[PDB]
């Protein structure tokens, strides 16, 4: 599988969003660290350290029951 | 966008000119910073009370001589992007208009 | 940063309770 990241466009037709649930999100690579198909996501920073701990917590449960 | 030695866009009137940032003034320490810079107010340079207790800069008119030299804070100084080009050209063209009106 | 603290504490306590 292959995954690219979407390409610079004008800010005029940038559309930015930004989620609510702050905890679980599936977003794309198209990120803002803190036609309606290239919206970055406003990550809120510390959502990406909750994602990566329950990511890592997964990780560990998948081999570990 | 805002920093020294970059470019800007001031508007002036129903139209916008293009300049280059040469002073960033911080109002809070009565200063400006300057480049060939922590320095008081010139003895021959100053701001209209307006902008003197906002973020202005010095900016020099591409295009103009060197004496068309201005202070402009951020009610004018506008970020520099692909906006700012489009409204540019927007109010180019809107002149354009007006000249045509004033013609035919 | 407390929220994330006692969420980990609460988590590790199920997951000993889970693996006693």
């Amino acid at each position: 599988k292959v995954w690219k990241k979407q390409r610079l466009i004008n800010k005029k037709n940038q559309l930015y969003y930004e989620p609510l649930q702050k905890i679980g999100y599936q977003n794309n690579g198209n990120i803002q660290i803190i036609n309606q198909d290239f919206k970055i996501t406003q990550i809120d920073e510390n959502s990406i350290k909750y994602d990566f701990f329950d990511k890592i917590y997964k990780s560990k449960m998948v081999q570990k029951r | 966008e805002f920093a020294l030695g970059g470019r800007c866009l001031a508007f002036h009137g129903p139209l916008m000119y293009e300049a280059k940032i040469l002073k960033i003034w911080d109002p809070s320490s009565k200063m400006y910073t300057s480049i060939p810079k922590p320095q008081k107010l010139g003895e021959d340079e100053s701001i209209p009370e307006e902008i003197i207790n906002g973020k202005c800069f010095f900016i020099h008119y591409q295009g103009w001589k060197s004496s068309w030299d201005e202070w402009v804070g951020y009610d004018r100084i506008r970020a520099y992007n692909e906006e700012n080009i489009a409204m540019k050209k927007r109010l180019a063209n809107e002149a354009k208009e007006a000249k045509k009106s004033l013609l035919e």
